[PDB]
């Protein structure tokens, strides 16, 4: 069943998030007397779009495709933090730690570079 | 001698310089367009092609 750092180093596979059965549509009970957390939040993006900055101003700018260019370096893992219960039965998650930021570049046609820190950050 | 207006008369009873001096000619011909065309990407901003396209 389960993959060591030896199976996993330079696959690519640690900047990946885990995944679920297409079988996984159940549903999980939450009671309201009980404390949660989310032990573990992972974000893995697949798409960077970048916000084209017209001359224009007339007519909206669209968000456009970009090439990310510092490699398979992208994904916030590892993340912690409360899940509290409200008393309108929302569930409200509160981070609190985690390896909750990557700085990103992503490159645009014709060579801008624009890095980010991509982030959930508190 | 030959006058400088008629240096490349040399070439006229001499078929493979003849062919030779339309080869460099092409040479150079095709080498303007590559650096023509490279100029041109050094110096075109691609981002407007509604008020600032090529032909501006
Ligand atoms: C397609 C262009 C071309 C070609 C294929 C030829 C080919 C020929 N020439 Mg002609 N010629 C040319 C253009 C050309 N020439 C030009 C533009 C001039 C005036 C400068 C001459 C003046 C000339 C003379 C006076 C003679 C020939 C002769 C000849 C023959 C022998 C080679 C030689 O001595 O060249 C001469 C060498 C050059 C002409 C060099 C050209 C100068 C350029 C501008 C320098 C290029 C350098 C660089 C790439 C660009 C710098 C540009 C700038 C930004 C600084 C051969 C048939 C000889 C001969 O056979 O006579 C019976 C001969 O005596 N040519
Ligand atoms: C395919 C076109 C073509 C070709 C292959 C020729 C070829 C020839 N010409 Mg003709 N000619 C042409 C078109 C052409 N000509 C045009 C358009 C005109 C009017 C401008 C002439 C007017 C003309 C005259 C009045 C004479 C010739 C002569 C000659 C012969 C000797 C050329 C020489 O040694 O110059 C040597 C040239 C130099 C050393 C320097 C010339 C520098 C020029 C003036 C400025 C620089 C030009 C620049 C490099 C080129 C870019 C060209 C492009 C923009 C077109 C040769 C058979 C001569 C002749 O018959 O010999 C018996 C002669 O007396 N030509
Ligand atoms: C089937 C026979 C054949 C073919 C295919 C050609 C084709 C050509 N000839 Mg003509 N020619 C022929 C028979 C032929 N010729 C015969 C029997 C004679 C009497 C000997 C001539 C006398 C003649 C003269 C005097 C000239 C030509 C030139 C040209 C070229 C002008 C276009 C050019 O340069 O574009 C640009 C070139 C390209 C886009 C490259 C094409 C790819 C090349 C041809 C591949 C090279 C490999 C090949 C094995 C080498 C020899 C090719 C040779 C058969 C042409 C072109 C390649 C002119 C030329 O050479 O100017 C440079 C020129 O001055 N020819
Ligand atoms: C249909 C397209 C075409 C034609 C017919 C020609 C024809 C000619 N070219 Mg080529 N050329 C072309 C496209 C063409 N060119 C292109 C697209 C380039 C890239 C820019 C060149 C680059 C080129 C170079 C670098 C050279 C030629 C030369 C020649 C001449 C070689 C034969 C000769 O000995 O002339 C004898 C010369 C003449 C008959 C006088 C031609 C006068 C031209 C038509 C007008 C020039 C006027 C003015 C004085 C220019 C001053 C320039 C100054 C401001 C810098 C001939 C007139 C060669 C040449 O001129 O050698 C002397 C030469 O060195 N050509
Ligand atoms: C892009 C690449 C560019 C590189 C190309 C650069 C090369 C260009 C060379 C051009 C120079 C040619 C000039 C040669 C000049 C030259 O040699 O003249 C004398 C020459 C006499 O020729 P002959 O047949 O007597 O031969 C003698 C030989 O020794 C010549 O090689 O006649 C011509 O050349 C005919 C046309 C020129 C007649 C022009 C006379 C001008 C009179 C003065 C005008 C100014 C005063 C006006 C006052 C209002
Ligand atoms: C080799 C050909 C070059 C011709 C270029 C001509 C362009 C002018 C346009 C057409 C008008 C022609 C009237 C000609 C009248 C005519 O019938 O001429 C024909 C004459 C040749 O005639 P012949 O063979 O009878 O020789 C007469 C000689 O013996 C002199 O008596 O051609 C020339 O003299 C060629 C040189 C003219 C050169 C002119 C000056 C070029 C200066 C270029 C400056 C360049 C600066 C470059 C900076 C980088
Ligand atoms: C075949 C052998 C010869 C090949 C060599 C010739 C290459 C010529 C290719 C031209 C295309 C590249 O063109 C070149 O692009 C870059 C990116 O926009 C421009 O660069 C400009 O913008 C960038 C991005 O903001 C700045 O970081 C840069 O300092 C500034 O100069 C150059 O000013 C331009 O001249
Ligand atoms: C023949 C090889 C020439 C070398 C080509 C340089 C890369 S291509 C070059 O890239 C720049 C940056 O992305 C662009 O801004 C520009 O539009 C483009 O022409």
């Amino acid at each position: 069943q389960t993959l060591t750092y030896d199976d996993i180093v330079g696959t690519g596979l640690a900047n990946k998030c885990p995944t679920l059965d297409d079988t996984a549509r159940g549903a999980y009970p939450i009671d309201s007397s009980q404390t949660y957390r989310i032990a573990r939040l992972c974000l893995q993006p697949t798409t960077f779009l970048v916000k084209e900055e017209p001359k224009n101003k007339r007519q909206e700018a669209e968000f456009v495709p970009t090439k990310l260019v510092t490699r398979e370096t992208t994904s916030l893992d590892q993340i912690q933090g409360e899940l509290k219960v409200n008393s309108d039965g929302s569930l409200t998650f509160v981070e609190e730690d985690g390896i909750d930021f990557q700085p990103v570049t992503v490159q645009m046609a014709g060579g801008e570079r624009i890095p980010l820190l991509f982030t959930v950050k508190n | 001698g030959l006058p400088w207006y008629r240096v490349h008369t040399v070439l006229i009873n001499d078929p493979g310089r003849l062919i030779a001096a339309h080869l460099m000619h092409t040479a150079l011909v095709a080498g303007w367009a590559g650096s023509m065309a490279l100029y041109e990407l050094a110096t075109f901003d691609p981002s407007d092609p509604v008020l600032n396209p090529m032909w501006r």
